């Protein structure tokens, strides 16, 4: 019964355009196998199109429009038929109009087609969607907000390329209230939106940090559910790739105690995010290595390297391995680390299969040594209890095995580490490893 | 301070 349908469609008659745009409505909402397909086919999405434009009923408007936007929310190409038939300046500019069941379509539409691809996101905010959109904010009507909050963190995702910053940072001071919501799905998607706005330049960290949103972050650390602490997490962890100021902000806000809650979540992932956050924290000074210490994250952290999962080990030593290099002109760091227990699984991480921490790992075991060689010379002592405490803990073999790696500098600071701080006992080899070695 | 993420990713369609 679908010819028939495209034709009373094409009626002039209003009163069976609404009819047929009815009957195209409630097929294409079907919950198993829609037709969107058939009725792409049946060539009515232009004339469904035309049924949206100003001088249109209002009840048809709409369910032209729900039509339209269960189209646009199916695959990548039904939501492309949508967009090549102009439909999004007319979607946006319903959003004005409109009333509210049709601003709840139409959002809820321009959410869909931003969410396909970058360009689709591009797209919708050069037809202007950013004004109208945040206008949405004052209905006080919880579903609509829900909704626009959705599309509103659609418009923001995605690094490569960022999004426009002059027009998505206009949504700072509405987010910043949003984070704020009782309703779970709009904080959820209003701190998606933050954290993809914060994962950029310096200038868009300040700008996250000016509107005040770093405090209420912090809070939503510690909320019952993962959906807002992941996100939450993130933003964070973002803002404190800036610099010592920016850092700063979020430490004073109270984010060490929030990460050692959740250096102890149930899932994995979260201990990771955690960890590269606190790791970015002891990149920072001496101060803020400090506050990372006085926040009892060190003993977690150590118990993470030695049983965590691999991809968590890795981001628990680069946490460790940035703190010790303050132990350069703070000294207590780095005995408090190696109290701490934190030699032995630096050590076994070693032969893990991966140079980027092999080097961080060996930088970290250096300046202990360099630390509690600077100790036994201040005092003159005839042994380095650093030294001792990594070769007993197998460090030492496996320092020495380092210098057969592919990778030079790996190979250069390993010979190094067992020429200075092993010096009779141990041989540090130099090149006729001339057959390479590694992967 | 130090390290960008892999990935920003962490995008709610995609994570975990």
């Amino acid at each position: 019964e679908l010819p028939q349908m495209t034709q009373q469609l094409n009626s002039d008659d209003m009163q069976e355009q609404l009819s047929a745009t009815v009957k195209f409505r409630q097929i294409l909402s079907r919950e198993h196998r829609p037709p969107i397909d058939v009725v792409i086919q049946a060539g009515v999405v232009p004339r469904l199109v035309e049924f949206m434009r100003e001088n249109q009923p209002e009840m048809l408007q709409l369910e032209a429009a729900w039509a339209l936007t269960n189209i646009a929310s199916g695959t990548s190409a039904q939501t492309k038929v949508v967009v090549d038939a102009d439909a999004v300046p007319l979607f946006i500019q319903l959003l004005y109009t409109g009333s509210v069941e049709v601003k709840e379509q139409a959002i809820w539409a321009l959410g869909n087609v931003a969410g396909d691809s970058t360009d689709y996101r591009d797209y919708v905010l050069q037809c202007n969607a950013m004004e109208p959109i945040l206008g949405l904010f004052n209905s006080n009507k919880p579903s609509l907000i829900r909704t626009a909050t959705w599309t509103l963190s659609n418009l923001c995702r995605g690094k490569k390329p960022q999004p426009d910053w002059s027009v998505v940072s206009q949504a700072l001071p509405t987010l910043a209230k949003l984070i704020y919501s009782m309703d779970t799905e709009t904080l959820v998607d209003a701190c998606w939106a933050i954290s993809y706005l914060s994962d950029g330049p310096q200038e868009a960290i300040q700008a996250v940090i000016d509107v005040r949103i770093p405090k209420r972050l912090v809070e939503l650390l510690s909320h019952e559910s993962t959906l807002v602490q992941t996100p939450a997490l993130r933003a964070v962890g973002n803002i404190v790739t800036g610099n010592d100021l920016q850092t700063q902000v979020v430490i004073n806000a109270g984010v060490l105690p929030a990460l050692r809650l959740l250096l102890s979540s149930p899932k994995e992932n979260i201990k990771k995010e955690a960890c590269w956050t606190i790791s970015n924290i002891t990149a920072g000074n001496t101060e803020q290595i400090q506050a990372v210490i006085d926040a009892n994250l060190i003993p977690p952290l150590v118990k993470l390297l030695e049983v965590a999962e691999d991809k968590t080990k890795k981001e628990a030593c680069w946490a460790i391995s940035n703190a010790s290099s303050g132990g350069l002109q703070r000294p207590d760091i780095i005995r408090y680390l190696v109290s701490q227990g934190c030699i032995k699984p630096l050590c076994d991480l070693l032969e893990i299969a991966d140079n980027r921490i092999i080097e961080v790992t060996l930088d970290a075991l250096e300046n202990i040594l360099k630390m509690g060689e600077a100790d036994k010379e201040a005092r003159g002592l005839n042994i380095n209890e650093n030294a001792d405490f990594i070769e007993k803990a197998g460090g030492m073999e496996k320092i020495f095995n380092c210098q057969q790696n592919e990778n030079d500098k790996i190979y250069e600071k390993a010979y190094k580490i067992i020429e200075t701080y092993f010096g009779e006992e141990e041989d540090a080899v130099d090149e006729t490893m001339a057959p390479q070695n590694a992967g | 301070m130090n390290r960008r993420k892999i990935a920003m990713p962490k995008r709610r369609m995609a994570f975990k």
